C-alpha cells in the first residue's frame, strides 16, 4: 500500500527491492539470462558488480551512475523494478537516486572512511539508465505511451545554442527592497502579491529582476529517425530531442547516437493568439542517456574532439566519448599485430562478404586507418585522410564495400550523385519550425568530418557540383562565404568514391584517362584510383559463383570464406587503438625510397605530381599504424608504391601509349 | 537591505584606497590605482582601469571571489564606492561640467571562455569571451537616467534613472497627485548613455567538429562602443546578461511561467553579454608604437 | 444508404450526420498524434482533479480551481495539468480523394477530409483504394472572416470502419477460408501457367 496515486509504484517496496539488487547483482546471472554460460567468466562474475562499480564511483568522484535495464531485469526479485521504471520513469528514477544516495552513504560509514561525511553529502546523484527494450521505431507510439522511458536512435542533424532554463525566480519590492525566492513547480513560478514578511502589502509591489533568477541549461537536439524496421512508403521521421544539465553540448551533428529517454507530450500555442492551446499536443523526447559508441562501428576520432574534451572534462558530462580498452583485450590487440599475416588478415576481415578483391580490399584498410596528423606549430597543418576512387566495369562489388565502409566508419554520409548539390553538401541555410528563425545546418561534408564520405556514382555528379570537392579534397577544410555567412569549416573527411567508367565499361581501346574521364586536377587528388575490371576468366567466374551460390544455402547463413577473419568488434577495437594512440613518424630510408619512387615514376597517362608524393607519404604513415609501430620503414614505402602500382594496373597499361593489354590485366 | 553588499562595498573602497606595490626599479612604491585617478582626471575620462591581479592579491583573493561570482549585484554599490572615493580623493572631475558616469572596466581575467563555452550557471558573472566581429549596429541612444513630467499635477521631474526595464517615479512634485498616468520624458534633460549591439561569431579554430559557428550578441556600452572593426578578431569582458526572447515559444520542453485574473506572463529568455573592454586580437605614429 | 458507397462529389450538405460510406483514393496521411478529448488539472490546495472537456481544435486553460471548495471557500486552488492523468487518443487528419471512375466529364478529382482516431488509427496509408465508412460531422468554419456569410461549416468524415479494395501482402494470414480457396486452386494444376496466362486475358 502507500502507493503513488496514478501508479503501481509503492516507495518502500520500491526502495528495498532497488537495495537488493544494488547489493546482490552478479554479472554471472546476466550472463545466464543472455545464454552466456559458455562464455561465464567467475573469475570477475562473482564479485559484487554494482558494488564494486559505486566503489570505483566515490573513488573517482563522479555524479552519474549509468544502470543498465537487463542488468534489472536478471536478477530475479527487482523483474518487476524492470516494469516500474519503463512505465514510471520519473518517480522511479527520483527513488534510485535516493537509493543509491543511501547505498553510497552506507558503503562510505561501513567502510570507515576517515574523510568527512559531510563534504561529499551535498551532491546529487543522477541514475541514467539505457537499454529499455528494443527501438519499436518512433512512429508507433500511440498516446498511451506518454511519459514512458523508450529507446530511440538516429543521426543528430542540428543542435540548438544552450537556453537558459529559470527555476528560481527573485522579485523585489522595490520601496522595501527585500529580496524573493519562489521556486518552479510544474513551470510556474508564482507571482506573489503581497511581500512574503509583514513589512507592506501593495497590489504591485514587486518587481522581477530576470538577472537575479537561477537559470539551468537546456539544449534542443534535432535527431532524424533511423529505426530497424520502416513501415512501407513512409520517409525518416525528425524528433526534437531536449536535453539537460551535464548533456549539453555533449552531442555534436552528424552523429549516429542511441538516445534513452522519457516520452513527451506539450500543448501548443496558437500564433498571437494570447494563451490559447491547440488540441493536438506536440510530442517531444526527454533525454537521460546517450550511447555514442558502438561497438558495430569504429569509434569517434580523438584528435577531431581533443579540444572538446577538455570543455568535457569542466562539464563532467560523464558521456562515454570513446570506448575504454580492456587490458587483456590491449594484449589480444598486441598478439594479433604480433601474427605474420596481419595485413592480409585483417584486410579480408574487411567486408568479409566480398570475394576476391584483396587490393581495393587493402587500400580500404588504410583509408580507415589514416596518416599521421601532423600539427605544424608555427603554423598550418596536415591530415592524415586518404581518398580512394572506384572506376570499374559495372557489378564489381564497388557499391557494396562503399555501403559496408559506410556502416564501419563513426561519422560517414552516404550520397549518390544527383541526389547531390553544391549547396546540399558543405553547409546551408533553412528555417525551423519551432523557432520560425533561420538557423544553419550541416551538408553531407561538415556531417562526414572525422570520417568517410561514401559519394557513390561519381561520374553521374555534375562538373558544378564536384567542384566543391576540390577544397575539402586537398587541405581538408572548407571556407564558405556565402549570402550572411563568411567563416571557414573544416571538413576533415576521407572522400571515398566509385565511379562506373565512361560508357559504361572499360573500353580497351582508349587510354585509362579517357576511360576514368575527369579533369586533371580532380584526377590528382584521389590518393589511389582503382581500376576495378571485370574479366571473364573461368576459374575465377567459377569461384565467385561458388561462393554467391553458397551464400543461398541456408536462411541466415554464415560467410562462406576458407580463411578465418576477425570479429568486427575485434576489429573496431584495432582500429580506433591504433588510430588514437599511435602517431608514426617517417625515417630516413623511408625517405630516401620516398624520394626514389616519386623520381621513378615521373618518367597519355596521368602524369604523376607532388599530390602522388603526399599519397606515398600517407599510405606509408597509414601501413606503419596498421602493424602498431611508432616509425615508418622503406619496406613499408615500397608495399605503398606497389599499392599504387597495381591500383592502375600499372603493369598491365603500355607505358607510352597508356593503353591497357588484356592478356596481362588478369588477377586472382 | 543586504549586509553583504555593503561590507564588500566597503572592502572594496578601503582595497583602493590604500592600494601599495613596488613600481618596478623605479618610481619607489607607486599607489597606481590612487595616482592614475589624478592621471585620469587630467583628461576628465570617464574609464577606471581595474586589473584583476590586483584586486585578486588582496585579501586571499575572497574580494575578487566575490566580485566575479555576483557582479551584477555588486556593481552599483562599487559605483557608490567610487564616488566616494571620487569625494575623498580628487573631487574635481565629479560634475560633468550632471555627474559623469564612470566606467569600471575590468581585465587581465585569467581565462577567456569561448562562445561554445558559454554555460548557463556564469550568467552574472565576469569573464571574457573571444570571437570575430561580423555585425554592428549604430550608436543609438539608450535611456539610462530620464525626466518624467506627470499627467496630473503636471511638473518636471529628472534623476528618475531607468533601469532595465521602463520605470516611472510613484512620488510627484505636488504630492497629492501620487498619480503615474503620463509620465512624459523631455529631450532637453533626460540623460542617455551611448549603446552599440554587436554581432560575433566563433572563432574558426575553436569550432567544433562537424558543427556551425555559433554566434552572440553583445552590447557595448559608453566610451567603448564604436571599437570594433567586421570580421577583426577581438575579445570582451563583461558580464552575461539575459534578454527576453519571443522567438522559442513552440520550442519542445517546459516553459517558465507566473501566477498572479490569469496573472501569467511567458517567459523565455537567450543569452547575451554586456561588455566592458574590448581590444583588437603618419611614419611617427607606426615608428611611436615600434619598440 | 449506409452500404452504398459514395463518390466525395455526392456527399452533399443533405449526409451531414448519417453514417455514409466514401469510396476514394487515400493521398495524405498525417503522422498519429495525441488529441486531447478531455484534460485533467490538479488543484493540491483542495486536493480535487478538475476536468475540462476539449471538443474543439483549440481551448483555454483554467486559473482558479472550479471545484466546489476553492470556489465556495476563500481558499482559491491553483490547478495545474497533469498529461498522464488527462485523457487523450490516436488521431490522424487523412484526406480521401475522389477516383478516375468517379470523376465526371471534363472535371478534376476532389477531395475530403478525414480524422481517424482511437484504435483505427494506421489503417489507412497513402495510395490505398478503400471506401471508409463514417460520419459526415460538420465543424465551426475555419478559412477567412471575410468570405464568412452566415454560420459556414466545414466537413469532415470521422472514420468508423476501413474495407481495403486491394488487401496488402504483408497482410496475408492462412485462415481456413484463405487455406480452402488456395487449395482449390492448388488443386486446379498447372498452376504456374494458369496464373501466367490469367494476367490480361485480353492480350493474345
Ligand atoms: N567480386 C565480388 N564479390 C562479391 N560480391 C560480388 C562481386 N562481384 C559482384 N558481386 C555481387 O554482385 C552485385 C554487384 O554489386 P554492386 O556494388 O551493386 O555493383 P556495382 O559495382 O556496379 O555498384 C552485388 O550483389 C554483389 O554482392
Ligand atoms: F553497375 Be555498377 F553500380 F558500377
Ligand atoms: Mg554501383
Ligand atoms: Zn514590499
Ligand atoms: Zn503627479
Ligand atoms: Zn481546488
Amino acid at each position: 500500500l502507500r502507493i503513488i496515486w496514478g501508479t503501481n509504484v509503492s516507495i518502500q517496496e520500491c526502495t528495498t527491492n532497488f537495495r537488493n539488487f544494488l547489493m546482490s547483482f552478479k554479472y554471472k546471472f546476466r550472463k545466464i539470462l543472455d545464454e552466456r554460460e559458455e562464455f561465464i567468466n567467475n573469475t570477475t562474475d562473482e564479485e559484487l558488480y554494482y558494488i564494486k562499480q559505486l566503489n570505483e564511483m566515490r573513488e573517482l568522484g563522479t555524479s552519474n551512475l549509468n544502470l543498465d535495464a537487463r542488468n534489472l531485469l536478471a536478477y530475479k526479485q527487482t523483474e518487476d523494478l524492470y516494469h516500474q521504471l519503463l512505465n514510471y520513469p520519473q518517480e522511479v528514477i527520483s527513488i534510485m537516486d535516493q537509493t543509491i544516495k543511501d547505498c553510497m552513504v552506507s558503503l562510505i560509514v561501513d567502510n570507515n572512511l576517515d574523510y568527512d561525511l559531510d563534504e561529499i553529502e551535498t551532491k546529487f546523484y543522477k541514475v541514467r539508465p539505457y537499454n529499455v527494450g528494443s527501438c519499436k521505431g518512433m512512429r508507433e507510439l500511440n498516446p498511451n505511451d506518454i511519459d514512458k522511458l523508450i529507446n530511440l536512435k538516429g543521426l543528430v542533424l542540428r543542435s540548438t545554442p544552450v537556453i537558459p532554463d529559470m527555476k528560481v525566480a527573485f522579485f523585489k519590492c522595490n520601496v522595501c527592497d527585500h529580496t524573493m525566492a519562489v521556486e518552479i513547480d510544474r513551470g510556474v513560478i508564482q507571482e506573489p502579491a503581497r511581500c512574503e514578511r509583514i513589512d507592506c502589502n501593495e497590489p504591485n509591489s514587486m518587481s522581477l529582476i530576470h538577472n537575479r533568477c537561477s537559470f539551468a541549461d537546456k539544449q534542443v537536439i534535432k535527431l532524424q529517425e533511423t529505426p530497424d524496421f520502416v513501415p512501407d512508403g513512409q520517409t525518416p521521421h525528425s524528433i526534437s530531442l531536449c536535453v539537460y544539465d551535464e548533456l549539453v553540448d555533449s552531442c555534436r551533428a552528424g552523429d549516429r547516437i542511441e538516445v534513452t529517454g522519457t516520452f513527451r507530450s506539450i500543448p501548443i500555442r496558437a500564433n498571437s493568439r494570447q494563451r490559447v492551446l491547440k488540441s493536438l499536443y506536440k510530442t517531444y523526447v526527454d533525454v537521460v542517456h546517450v550511447k555514442k559508441v558502438s561497438d558495430k562501428r569504429l569509434d569517434v576520432d580523438t584528435s577531431t574532439i581533443e579540444q572538446e574534451l577538455m570543455q568535457n572534462k569542466v562539464d563532467h558530462n560523464e558521456v562515454e566519448e570513446v570506448r575504454q580498452i580492456t587490458d587483456q583485450d590491449l594484449a589480444k590487440i598486441r598478439e594479433v599485430a604480433a601474427r605474420e599475416d596481419l595485413y592480409s588478415l585483417l584486410a579480408r576481415s574487411i567486408a568479409p562478404s566480398i570475394y576476391e578483391l584483396e587490393d581495393v580490399k587493402k587500400g580500404i584498410l588504410l583509408q580507415l586507418f589514416g596518416g599521421t596528423n601532423k600539427t605544424f606549430t608555427k603554423g598550418g597543418r596536415y591530415r592524415g585522410d586518404i581518398n580512394i576512387l572506384l572506376c570499374g566495369d559495372p557489378s564489381t562489388s564497388k557499391s557494396q564495400i562503399l555501403q559496408y565502409v559506410h556502416k564501419i566508419t563513426p561519422r560517414g554520409v552516404y550520397t549518390s550523385g544527383k541526389g547531390s548539390s553544391a549547396v546540399g553538401l558543405t553547409a546551408y541555410i533553412t528555417r525551423d519550425v519551432d523557432t520560425k528563425q533561420l538557423v544553419l545546418e550541416s551538408g553531407a561534408l561538415v556531417l562526414s568530418d572525422g570520417g568517410v564520405c561514401c559519394i557513390d556514382e561519381f561520374d553521374k555528379m555534375s562538373d558544378s557540383t564536384r567542384s566543391v570537392l576540390h577544397e575539402v579534397m586537398e587541405q581538408q577544410t572548407i571556407s564558405i562565404a556565402k549570402a550572411g555567412i563568411i567563416t571557414t569549416l573544416n571538413a576533415r573527411s576521407s572522400i571515398l568514391a566509385s565511379a562506373n567508367p565512361i560508357g559504361s565499361r572499360y573500353n580497351p581501346n582508349l587510354p585509362v584517362t579517357e576511360n576514368i574521364d575527369l579533369p586533371p586536377p580532380l584526377l590528382s587528388r584521389f590518393d589511389l584510383v582503382y581500376l576495378v575490371l571485370d574479366k571473364v576468366d573461368e576459374k575465377n567466374d567459377r569461384e565467385l559463383a561458388k561462393h554467391l551460390t553458397n551464400l543461398y544455402l541456408e536462411d541466415k547463413p554464415e560467410h562462406i570464406s576458407q580463411d578465418d577473419v576477425l570479429p568486427v568488434e575485434f576489429l573496431t577495437m584495432y582500429i580506433s587503438y591504433a588510430k588514437e594512440h599511435i602517431h608514426p613518424i617517417i625515417t630516413e630510408a623511408a625517405k630516401t625510397e620516398l624520394v626514389r619512387a616519386y623520381v621513378g615514376m615521373r618518367k597519355k597517362r596521368i602524369t604523376a605530381t607532388t599530390r602522388q608524393l603526399e599519397s606515398m607519404i600517407r599510405l606509408a604513415e597509414a601501413h606503419a599504424k596498421m602493424k602498431l609501430k611508432n616509425v615508418v620503414e622503406l619496406e613499408d614505402v615500397q608495399e605503398a608504391v606497389r599499392l599504387i602500382r597495381s591500383a592502375i594496373k600499372d603493369y598491365a597499361t603500355d607505358p607510352k601509349t597508356g593503353k591497357i593489354d588484356m592478356n596481362l590485366v588478369q588477377t586472382g | 537591505d543586504d549586509v553583504t553588499g555593503e561590507k564588500v562595498r566597503e572592502a572594496f573602497e578601503q582595497f583602493l584606497e590604500d592600494f601599495s606595490v613596488q613600481s618596478t626599479d623605479t618610481g619607489e612604491v607607486e599607489k597606481v590605482y590612487r595616482a592614475q585617478i589624478e592621471f585620469m582626471k587630467i583628461y576628465d575620462l570617464n574609464t577606471i582601469y581595474i586589473d584583476y591581479q590586483h584586486l585578486s592579491m588582496r585579501e586571499n583573493g575572497a574580494l575578487a571571489m566575490a566580485i566575479s561570482e555576483q557582479y551584477y549585484r555588486f556593481l552599483p554599490f562599487l559605483q557608490k564606492g567610487l564616488r566616494r572615493v571620487v569625494r575623498k580623493y580628487a573631487p574635481e572631475l565629479l560634475n560633468t561640467s550632471t555627474e559623469r558616469v564612470f566606467q569600471i572596466s575590468f581585465f587581465n581575467l585569467p581565462t577567456v571562455h569561448r562562445i561554445r563555452d558559454i554555460r548557463s550557471e556564469k550568467i552574472g558573472s565576469l569573464l571574457s569571451i573571444s570571437g570575430t566581429v561580423t555585425r554592428t549596429s549604430e550608436v543609438r541612444p539608450e535611456l539610462y537616467k530620464a525626466s518624467f513630467t506627470c499627467d496630473m499635477c503636471r511638473a518636471i521631474v529628472d534623476n528618475v534613472e531607468q533601469s532595465f526595464k521602463y520605470t516611472e517615479p510613484t512620488f510627484c512634485p505636488n504630492p497629492s497627485c501620487e498619480n503615474r498616468a503620463f509620465w512624459t520624458l523631455n529631450v532637453t534633460r533626460s540623460r542617455f548613455l551611448d549603446w552599440q549591439k554587436v554581432r560575433i561569431q566563433e572563432n574558426a579554430n575553436e569550432i567544433p567538429t562537424g558543427s556551425m559557428p555559433r554566434t552572440l550578441d553583445v552590447i557595448l556600452r559608453g566610451d567603448s562602443v564604436e571599437r570594433a572593426k567586421p570580421g577583426d578578431r577581438c575579445k570582451f569582458t563583461g558580464v552575461e546578461i539575459v534578454v527576453p526572447d519571443v522567438t522559442q515559444l513552440g520550442l519542445p520542453g517546459v516553459k517558465p511561467s507566473s501566477t498572479l485574473s490569469l496573472g501569467v506572463r511567458d517567459l523565455t529568455y537567450k543569452i547575451s553579454f554586456l561588455a566592458c573592454h574590448v581590444i583588437s586580437i603618419d611614419q611617427e605614429v607606426f615608428l611611436n608604437s615600434l619598440s | 444508404i449506409s452500404s452504398k458507397p459514395l463518390s466525395v462529389r455526392q456527399i452533399k450538405g443533405d449526409f451531414l450526420g448519417q453514417l455514409i460510406t466514401v469510396r476514394g483514393i487515400i493521398t495524405r496521411v498525417s503522422d498519429v498524434k495525441p488529441a486531447v478529448e478531455v484534460i485533467a488539472y490538479t488543484c493540491d490546495q483542495c486536493g480535487y482533479e478538475v476536468f475540462q472537456e476539449v471538443n474543439s481544435r483549440t481551448f483555454t486553460p483554467l486559473s482558479e480551481c472550479t471545484s466546489e471548495e476553492c470556489s465556495q471557500n476563500q481558499t482559491k486552488g491553483q490547478l495545474f495539468m497533469s498529461t498522464r492523468a488527462s485523457k487523450f487518443s490516436a488521431f490522424q487528419e487523412c484526406k480521401i480523394q475522389e477516383l478516375s471512375q468517379q470523376v465526371p466529364v471534363g472535371h478534376i478529382p476532389r477531395s475530403l477530409n478525414i480524422h481517424v482516431n482511437g484504435t483505427l488509427v494506421r489503417s489507412l496509408s497513402p495510395g490505398d483504394i478503400v471506401d471508409v465508412t463514417g460520419i459526415f460531422l460538420p465543424a465551426p468554419y475555419t478559412g477567412f472572416k471575410a468570405l464568412k456569410a452566415g454560420l459556414l461549416t466545414e466537413t469532415y468524415l470521422e472514420a468508423q470502419f476501413v474495407r481495403q479494395h486491394k488487401k496488402k501482402f504483408a497482410s496475408f494470414s492462412l485462415t481456413s477460408d484463405v487455406e480452402e480457396r488456395v487449395m482449390e486452386l492448388i488443386t486446379s494444376g498447372d498452376v504456374y501457367n494458369r496464373l501466367a496466362k490469367s494476367i490480361a486475358p485480353e492480350i493474345y
